[PDB]
């Protein structure tokens, strides 16, 4: 799942 | 304004926990706004095979 | 009816952790065959908002 944690 | 949270409508920054609704609407939702625990969030970030959808899109 | 695991082609029974590819193909996969951990599995099967896709369907 695409999250801001990057 | 640029990345409005699908729930609170406030800005979704880079230093905030947020998750994109890849299920349909393609909008960002603050983790806290969706009522998601930090534990669930971390696992979702870890699982490349998982796709998340907001309550609005999932109820469709 | 029988549900062959999408990876090992073996039967998926009630006493086995199994996950459905809701992303597309809709085949059942033994948790063990996918290489998914119990923790990731627990989150996915409990959370309806988070849907899983097998390697084939994810690669489109
Ligand atoms: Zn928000
Ligand atoms: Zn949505
Ligand atoms: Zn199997
Ligand atoms: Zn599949």
């Amino acid at each position: 799942a695409r999250t801001k944690q990057t | 304004p640029v990345y409005p949270c699908g729930i609170c409508t406030n800005e979704v920054n880079d230093d905030q926990d947020a998750i994109l609704c890849e299920a349909s609407c393609q909008k960002w939702f603050h983790r806290i706004c969706t009522g998601m625990t930090e534990t669930a969030y971390g696992l979702l970030t870890a699982e490349a095979s998982a796709v998340w959808g907001c309550d609005t899109c999932m109820a469709d």
